[PDB]
């Protein structure tokens, strides 16, 4: 049974202390996850052939990037000087995967 | 598409 | 290291999308490899209740650094010679995904 390459895309845990960069708030330690690794697929770039006007885009390319596949929204609550409470929002990455560079994730909701 | 989902 | 970002040659057959034209086989360069820098993605923290940019990421892609624009004429039905353009890659390097 072979262990796999450790340098591949996978998740890592780390701790950080959250503080507001302006308000005098009470800092707070939080457990976070990140993604990092070398995706297995090579990245490519090929020329495209045009018969029309010189192409605005002369290449077709593929490139895989280690990125969150699933995550979970989480809120944090900070206690600040005036007894005013300040809430911090972030995403806790659950799993990581290799996906295409140009692909993205929309935030805008649809009617 | 390359692994982690946490108690 | 044969796996790194570099130039690879391959044959491509040039054909007009529409016109009956005498096909042309040409030797093209592509750039292909494994960039040494790991790709990564990080959570960003927002003090807003809205999270428009949830992550901060970095990714390197094997890409054209220098290239020649080359023209090629195709011999086409009716005695026409139609002209095609492509970029002949000269050098390739490892570059950040979203410039």
């Amino acid at each position: 049974i072979m262990d796999s390459d450790p340098r591949r895309c996978m998740r890592h845990h780390y701790v950080d202390s959250i503080s507001h960069p302006l308000y005098k708030c009470s800092s707070k330690m939080v457990l976070l996850a990140r993604c990092e690794g070398h995706c297995s697929q090579a990245s490519r770039s090929e020329p495209l052939v045009s018969f029309s006007t010189v192409l605005k885009q002369p290449f077709r390319s593929s490139c895989h990037c280690c990125r969150p596949q699933t995550s979970k929204l989480k809120a944090l609550r900070l206690r600040c000087s005036g007894g005013m409470r300040l809430t911090a929002t972030y995403r806790y990455i659950l799993s990581c995967h290799c996906e295409e560079c140009n692909s993205g994730t929309e935030t805008s909701q649809v009617a | 598409x390359e692994e982690e989902e946490e108690e």
